[PDB]
RNA sequence: GUUUAUCUGAGGCCUAACCUCGCUG
RNA sequence: CUGUCUGAAUUCGGCGGGACCAUCCGCUAAGGCUAAAUACUCCUGAGAGACCGAUAGUGAACCAGUACCGUGAGGGAAAGGU
RNA sequence: CACACAGAUUGAUCCGCAGAUAUCCGAAUGGGGCAACCCGCUAUAUUGAAGAUAUAGCACACCGAUAGGUGGGCAAACCCGCUGAACUGAAACAUCUAAGUAGGCGGAGGAGAAGAAAACAAAAGUGAUUCCGUAAGUAGUGGCGAGCGAACGCGGAUUAGCCC
């Protein structure tokens, strides 16, 4: 029947406005204390997913 | 050596007779399946008996 | 409970008098001996006392 | 069978959640007491299988009331 | 510091729910 | 909705608007009945197939749930044409 | 079919509908029993009397006060209620899924269930239930894993409201 999107990947992973997914980043949790502040600043913005795992992400949210 | 079919007509209508099908209550549905199939031989009683 | 003696009863007396009871002693005692009777739809039907 | 005579009050199903939340199943049952209730308008005694929560209601309107409404959809 | 009407913690006693036995209630 | 226990008021009352409270809005529980549009084929009458044509099509086109196997539940064939 | 024997324009044979008879076992119902069997009681008649016969009535539960009525059991699917798994998936597995599925039990009808607001909605409004298409794989839910997944509103089929 119809395909049914995946939640995990629809919760995360929001498409942009052409072409992308744009996602967050990891790794910026809970030992902050001890990453110097150019990591944590950039971890803060938003990334887009790679184009290895851009043809999983989209089978994942149903956009073939 | 001794088989394991032994005859007995009595030891067999005592078990798989019509009243003994006729009285149980899931023993009872044993003919209603072989009567749904078409079964032209019913229980051991169906055997026609010494003339 | 609520009963109406009818008789007498050692700690209660008293005939013709609205009692509450513990549900038990007059279920299995007051009632069965006729000392009350639960009277329920019967405060209204308790004319005498006129 | 369990029930109670009365009120038709019959036992549940249900299921038994542990902490790790397994589940197994379970049946909640009625609270079936035998008791002899004497008939205060005729001077008699029968013996019921009627529940604790229906001899609530017994003690809080009246045998009679509870015998005559019992007797209507067919003890149940 | 005691008294009066309730709640609760324990014992004793009573029979009237409930259980059991003997003759047939 | 309740297995157990407890337990309210009667219309300036009661319930709901996704914890809960105040204001607004809606409704009036603890009684009952009710056709149509909806699902199926042990069957019945009529009629079709870019459906099969005897190792195919129902297990069974033919003395088929038959012959055979088992104590029993039960399993289960082959076999059309001058 | 064959050797035959008969019936039939006085109208046969045949078809449609409506009737009669309908042995025994089987819910089986007079008792029993190893289904297609055995053995009875009360009324009448037959040698009537022993051995036996012919006809009728003899199970159970309910209600009807009484002459008597109702139900036993079987059988496709749909529907309702009570119970109710595991394999499998999660690339292991226990929460979860599989699934309220398979299976078991009881009842009714051509359908059944539901059905007339202690309802939605939101500052504008609709007005019983059922089914079809969208809403929508959305909101949400989930060892937030596998997975599960509405509702409001809109367009249609039908339309009906009443009794304590």
């Amino acid at each position: 029947p119809k395909m049914k999107t995946k939640s995990s990947a629809k919760k995360r992973f929001k498409v942009t406005g052409s072409g992308k997914i744009k996602r967050k980043h990891a790794f910026k949790s809970h030992i902050l204390t001890k990453k110097s502040k150019k990591r944590k600043l950039a971890l803060t913005h938003s990334a887009l997913v790679h184009k290895t795992d851009e043809k999983s992400i989209k089978q994942q949210l149903r956009i073939i | 050596s001794k088989r394991t079919f032994q005859p007995s007509k009595r030891k067999r209508r005592n078990k798989h007779g019509f009243m003994d099908r006729m009285a149980s209550a899931n023993g009872r549905k044993v003919l209603a399946r072989r009567r749904a199939k078409g079964r032209h031989k019913l229980t051991v009683s169906s055997e026609p008996r010494h003339k | 409970m609520e009963i109406i003696l009818k008789q007498d009863v050692q700690n209660l007396g008293f005939k013709d008098d609205v009692v509450s009871v513990k549900p038990g002693y007059g279920r299995n005692f007051l009632i069965p001996q006729g000392f009350a009777t639960l009277a329920t739809p019967s405060a209204k039907k308790v004319l005498a006392e006129n | 069978s369990r029930v109670c005579d009365l009120t038709g009050k019959r036992a549940m199903v249900g299921n038994n959640v542990s902490h790790a939340m397994n589940k197994t199943k379970r049946k909640f049952s009625v609270n079936l007491v035998k008791k002899r209730f004497y008939l205060p308008e005729e001077d008699r005694w029968i013996t019921l299988r009627v529940q604790r929560s229906t001899i609530k209601t017994i003690n809080k309107n009246g045998i009679t009331a509870v015998l005559k409404k019992a007797q209507s959809a067919g003890f149940i």
